[PDB]
Parts: C-alpha cells; sequence; structure tokens
C-alpha cells in the first residue's frame, strides 16, 4: 500500500522534525503520478520550501499539469518556457494574470506572446493591460 | 441511391444516421462519405470524423486511412490518430501525425508522443526536421538524442546555426551527452571560449573526466584551468 505509507509518512510530516524535504519530495512525486489534488495542500504546507521545485515542475510538465506548473513558474520564474507554454492553452485563470503582473519582465512576456499572438490570447493581452497601465500607462504600451 | 440524403447532413439527427451507419457501412459508406467531401461544407466534414471513428473502430481498414489523407484532412486525420495512435505503430501514419501537429502547432502535445510514440522511423522523420524547418522546433533536440543521433545534427545545426538550442539542451535536457557534442564541435572547429563559457554556466551532470578527455582530444587545454582553479578552490 503505497497510498498509505505515504499517508503514514505524510501524517509525521505534519510535524517538521519528520518533514524531510526529500522525503516528502518522492511523495509528491509519486502523487504527481497518482493524484495531484492533494498538491494544492502540500503547496500550502510545505512543498515550496521543502522540495526540488525544478524536478517537480519538470514532473508536472511531462505529466501534463501545467496549472500547478504555473505555481511551479512561480516557483521557478522560468521565463521563455512559462510564456510560450502560458500562451499555448486556457490556465489558471487570475493564477497566470497575478504570475505575470508580478513581474516587470511580463514586458517581454508579451512581446512574445504576441510574436505569436493567435486569437486565443488575442483579447486577454488588452485585458491584463488593465492591469499594468494601472500603474504604469506608459506609452511603452502603445 | 442513399447517397442523396447527405444534403441534410447540414441539419439531419446524426443518432439515426448512426444507425443507417450499423450496416450498410461495410466497406459502402465510403464512397458515401467520399461524395459528402466532394461537397465538403464544414457540416458535413466534422460529422465524417465522427463516423471515420465510427468504422476504423469495427474496421480499422488503412483505405480508409489514406482516402482520409487524400484530402488536407491535418485535423480530421489529427483526431483520427488520436483516436489510433495509442496501440497502432505504423511510422508512416505516426509521422503523418506530428506533421499535421506541425501544420497548426501541436507539438507541444506531440513532441512528448514522440517521445512516447518511439515505433517509427527517426532518420526519415529527421531528415524531414531537415527539411521542413520550423524555425523554433524543439523536437528533436528531444527525440533524436533520445535515440542519438545528434552528432551529425549539432554539426548541420552549427553549419546553419547554434546559438542557444545547444545552450537550453545542455541545461534542462542532457549535460550528460555534453561531453561528445563538444567533441563534435571540436571535429568542426569551433570557438572553443563559447564551449569555455557554457562550462562557466552552471552544470548539470558533468565532471572532470569527460572535461579533460575533451580538451586532451584536441591538445589545446588551456582553457579548462579556471575551472579546475574553482573546483579546487571551492575543495573538489
Amino acid at each position: 500500500l503505497i497510498q498509505q505509507c505515504t499517508a503514514f509518512l505524510l501524517d509525521a510530516l505534519k510535524n517538521n522534525r519528520p518533514s524531510e524535504g526529500p522525503l516528502q519530495t518522492r511523495l509528491l512525486e509519486m502523487n504527481l503520478m497518482h493524484a495531484p489534488q492533494v498538491a494544492d495542500a502540500i503547496l500550502g504546507n510545505q512543498m515550496f520550501t521543502h522540495y526540488d521545485r525544478a524536478h517537480i515542475a519538470q514532473l508536472c510538465e511531462k505529466a501534463g499539469l501545467l496549472q500547478r506548473a504555473l505555481e511551479h513558474f512561480t516557483d521557478l520564474y522560468d521565463i521563455k518556457r512559462a510564456v510560450v507554454h502560458t500562451h499555448l492553452l486556457n490556465p489558471e485563470w487570475l493564477v497566470n494574470y497575478f504570475g505575470s503582473l508580478s513581474v516587470e519582465d511580463s514586458l517581454e512576456c508579451l512581446r512574445a506572446m504576441l510574436s505569436a499572438n493567435i486569437r486565443q490570447n488575442l483579447q486577454i493581452c488588452v485585458q491584463v493591460a488593465s492591469k499594468y497601465h494601472e500603474q504604469l500607462s506608459t506609452q511603452s504600451l502603445i | 441511391d442513399i447517397k442523396r440524403a447527405v444534403v441534410h447532413t447540414h441539419l439531419l439527427n446524426p443518432e439515426w444516421l448512426v444507425n443507417y451507419f450499423g450496416s450498410l457501412s461495410v466497406e459502402d459508406s465510403l464512397e458515401c462519405l467520399r461524395a459528402m467531401l466532394s461537397a465538403n461544407i464544414r457540416q458535413n466534414l466534422q460529422i465524417c470524423v465522427q463516423v471515420a471513428s465510427k468504422y476504423h473502430e469495427q474496421l480499422s481498414t488503412q483505405s480508409l486511412i489514406e482516402l482520409f489523407e487524400s484530402f488536407k484532412s491535418f485535423e480530421g486525420l489529427f483526431y483520427f490518430l488520436g483516436s489510433i495512435v495509442n496501440f497502432s505503430q505504423d511510422p508512416d501514419v505516426h509521422f503523418k501525425y506530428i506533421q499535421a501537429a506541425c501544420k497548426t502547432g501541436q507539438i507541444k502535445e506531440v513532441e512528448r508522443i514522440c517521445r512516447e510514440s518511439n515505433c517509427y522511423d527517426p532518420e526519415r522523420v529527421k531528415n524531414f526536421l531537415k527539411e521542413a524547418k520550423l524555425t523554433d522546433q524543439l523536437p528533436l533536440i528531444i527525440v533524436c538524442d533520445r535515440f542519438d543521433f545528434v552528432h551529425d545534427l549539432v554539426l548541420y545545426l552549427y553549419r546553419n546555426n547554434l546559438q542557444k538550442y545547444i545552450e537550453i539542451y545542455v541545461q534542462k535536457v542532457n549535460p550528460s551527452r555534453l561531453p561528445v557534442v563538444i567533441g563534435g564541435l571540436l571535429d568542426v572547429d569551433c570557438s572553443e571560449d563559447v564551449i569555455k563559457n557554457l562550462i562557466l554556466v552552471v552544470r548539470g551532470q558533468f565532471s572532470t573526466d569527460e572535461l579533460v578527455a575533451e580538451v586532451e582530444k584536441r591538445n589545446r587545454l588551456k582553457l579548462l584551468l579556471p575551472w579546475l582553479e574553482a573546483r579546487i578552490h571551492e575543495g573538489c
């Protein structure tokens, strides 16, 4: 029972003393193959602090976990690939907005996403512009 | 004949259509949907994809897939193979599938299946790549070295251009093949200071042995000495 022994290890992880990054790292790695829903609570509790965010991001990449892969870009700031992957399809709605918002490199991000701006991200760029212009409605925008 | 209500397919109920498809489709309705595509509005288009995924499921005839690819069909055959790519191992149809992903970019969803589906001929497809230039490709920088044909590949690339794909490759994908890559670069007599600067970039799987091998096979090790200084100064 990998599931239940992993759960018991998780119960141990509730205390920071048994909370040892690599152990719970492997636990979450198995979860990514089995159940990603728990990864939300894990990210709340200890994930970003204890885990190898790079390896886990690569895992969620290969596993098609784009939404928590956004949490990973938030963990990793993977500039070109975060840009292109967001450019792919419908992301975590406001999470992507702020992640883009929470950087001054959203400039070049939008340059990229606009170089290939298919009609999907067509309006949303102007929409999120109504999240940066509000601090800097620069002629850079025009 | 029965191939007359194909006009009302613009409005007609596909349920009793599939019912009439239970019969009349034993190598028969193929020509009916064929004529429908001879008048292929978008209405008699998606339903034809659906009925293609109604007979291949009962008879995955290669004649069907051939008459299918006879047209553009790239998205139609895309979904069609998406119903078949699993548990099917024909190299040609898989290459057609990847090329369809190239038609409208569905590579991110295929470059992973190129890793998954390795039941094909990477030589032909990599020749196609060297012919069909995507100008932003990253399926061969994954799957060709997954099959390890990248020596003469990166040779040809250096011949045309090699700026960052080398870099992102050795960074995320694989710094373990980095040695033979460097060796090829030495065979083509590149600018070695570039390789040096890459070594200065944080390395993944990388060690002293392969590095000194690379620097000795050209007997021009006058480059890695600051790397060794850093190694020993840090205590390694």
